[PDB]
């Protein structure tokens, strides 16, 4: 059920089915990438212990 | 504020015009399918009819 997001700005006129799943994969990633390192973002989508 | 004195403007989908005094029915037709053209519409009878 990943449907691709919709292509245009005038056909589109409905909300994508990805939507919270989407949205709760993306803030699920925890590794150590960037200079930063320890991706923790959570709680609004913002890392934490920097 | 100012003495203001209320207008009503209908940003109906037709033309710009003269009110008439006679009741006209026609089909309506539908909507277009891209919604700019509506926006820019609405955004020029505004801005032509000065709405608050």
């Amino acid at each position: 059920n990943i449907t691709d997001p919709p292509r245009g700005c005038v056909g589109n006129t409905n909300i994508w089915k990805t939507g919270p799943l989407f949205k709760r994969v993306l803030m699920s990633s925890k590794y150590a990438d960037g200079v930063t390192g320890r991706v923790e973002f959570n709680e609004d989508g913002d890392r934490k212990f920097a | 504020p100012y003495n203001l004195s209320l207008e009503v403007v209908m940003a109906i989908e037709a033309g710009l015009g003269d009110l008439p005094l006679l009741p006209f029915s026609s089909p309506s037709s539908p909507w277009s399918s891209d919604p700019f053209s509506f926006l820019q519409s609405v955004c020029h009878t505004v801005v032509v009819q000065g709405v608050s």
